[PDB]
This record gives C-alpha cells, structure tokens and sequence, in this order.
C-alpha cells in the first residue's frame, strides 16, 4: 500500500484546516485556530487501490521558514488554496508556487489550485477566470473552486493530487 | 512566560498537531492545552496522557502530572521536541 504525502499551503484564514477536515472528519470546522503544523493520516481508496494519505495543514505566516523547507522537501503532491473573497491570498499564491519549484529542481511537481470560500458568492472578489488564467499559466494545472462549509470539491482536490503522483 | 513549540502525536486519531507549551508549568496544563486542541474529537479524553517515547539513552515513560514540564528534557534528535498523547486509564 502506497503512501502519499501531500501538503496545503497558502496564507492564513483560506480555509486549509477546513478543508482538511471536512476531507478527513466530514465536519466543518467553523472557528479559526491559528496553524502551527497539523498532519493527519487517512486510508481511502483511489482508482481501485488502498492509500494512504498523509496530508500536512501548515501555517499561512512567514513564521516557522524552517520547516517550509521541510515540507516542501518531501512533499509530494502540493495544494495551494486561496480565498475566493481575498485578492491578497490569491496574489500571495505565486511567490509559493515558485519556491515550491526551486526547492524541487523541476517543474512536474503534482500541483492543484483551490479556490476556496466558493459558497459565499455575494463577498466574492477573485473571478473563476482568474483562477483558470493562473491555472493555465502554470503549465496547464489542476484548478478547482470549492467550499469547505458546503464539502463541495473537497475530496476531488486530494484525489486529484494521488492520480497526479501516480502519473 | 515565553512558550516553546512541541509535536504532539496522537495515535487514536492519526494526526499531530505543533502547539505552544509552557515549560515552567505543570504537566497536566500541557495535557489541558492538547485536549483543547483536539475540540472534542478524542473519546474518553481524560483517560490520555503525555507519553515520552523511547529514544537515544533514554526509556519511554507517561510524563507525571505533577512535575513541572521543563522537568523532561526534550528528545534532541528531531528539529522539534516531539511528545505522545496515548491511552492509560
Ligand atoms: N464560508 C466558508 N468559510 C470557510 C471555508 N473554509 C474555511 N472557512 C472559515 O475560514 C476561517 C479560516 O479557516 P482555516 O481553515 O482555519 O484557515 P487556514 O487557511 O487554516 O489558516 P491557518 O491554518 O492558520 O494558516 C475559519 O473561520 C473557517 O470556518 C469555506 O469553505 N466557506
Ligand atoms: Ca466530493
Ligand atoms: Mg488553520
């Protein structure tokens, strides 16, 4: 049985403890606890075969740089979440996909971007069409909008991440 | 009175969290700060404890409540003291 080792990053507040447990309790967290760093492993089945999913929720500060250059190290697979109704997370997403690059000396990294927040569509300020340009800039990359709240596109982001490792 | 990040594993649950915890404190604020940080998720939560795990020169032991936690030295051979939440009733 394979393990995968994949992590969530992005800066504070997006949703990336959210969305990790919905996927790994199916509750919704709804307060806001600051992340310092937060594993959890989970067995489930993608594409007819056991998984084990070890997925890291890290912290969105500059704090804990030292341990950036850990996860990135081993990670495997890579969520990179912003916020649909903060500009700011989705700007911020760049400069990360970036060191995600030169820490791994290549470009074939497995990689998704989320849209989180898709639920409250009143305070939306990034576009779908925004996401699907970054998207397609990034060497045509996986791209979801989800929510957390609603558990719409939350399964989908770290099966995708398992298929794309075994590709 | 400046904190100190710990790794704390938990086994029933399969996951770890990073937390703040005082050293100049008891042990069993230690084990409150981690029943706080599972929010309810872990059954039969008073029955854990902070577990040390075996390591270089060292056996494992349940750390005690009454001692102060900078009473444990850390386990120097991982970037980030690590400690055990585990059942003992
Ligand atoms: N409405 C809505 N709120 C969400 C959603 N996901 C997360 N939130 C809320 O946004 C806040 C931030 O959630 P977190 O998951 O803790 O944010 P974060 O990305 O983990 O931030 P750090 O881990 O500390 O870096 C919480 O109050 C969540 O309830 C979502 O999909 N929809
Ligand atoms: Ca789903
Ligand atoms: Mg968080």
């Amino acid at each position: 049985m394979r393990e995968y080792k994949l992590v969530v990053l992005g800066s504070v507040g997006v949703g990336k403890s959210a969305l990790t447990v919905q996927f790994v309790q199916g509750i919704f967290v709804e307060k806001y606890d600051p992340t310092i760093e937060d594993s959890y492993r989970k067995q489930v089945e993608v594409d007819a075969q056991q998984c084990m999913l070890e997925i890291l929720d890290t912290a969105g500060t500059e704090e804990f740089t030292a341990m950036r250059d850990l996860y990135m190290k081993n990670g495997q697979g890579f969520a990179l979440v912003y916020s649909i109704t903060a500009q700011s997370t989705f700007n911020d997403l760049q400069d990360l996909r970036e060191q995600i690059l030169r820490v791994k000396d290549t470009d074939d990294v497995p990689m998704i971007l989320v849209g989180n927040k898709c639920d409250l569509e009143d305070e939306r300020v990034v576009g779908k069409e925004q996401g699907q340009n970054l998207a397609r800039q990034w060497n045509n990359c996986a791209f979801l909008e989800s929510s957390a709240k609603s558990k719409i596109n939350v399964n989908e982001i770290f099966y995708d991440l398992v298929r794309q490792i075994n590709r | 009175a400046s904190a100190v990040v710990v790794r704390v594993g938990i086994p029933d649950l399969q996951q770890t969290k990073c937390l703040r915890l005082d050293p100049a404190a008891p042990v069993w604020a230690a084990k409150q700060r981690v029943l706080c940080a599972l929010n309810h998720s872990l059954q039969d939560a008073l029955n854990y404890g902070l577990f040390q795990p075996p390591s270089r020169g060292r056996a494992g032991k349940f750390l005690d409540e009454e001692r102060l936690l900078q009473e444990y030295p850390p386990n120097l051979d991982t970037p980030l003291p690590y400690l055990e939440f585990r059942y003992k009733r």
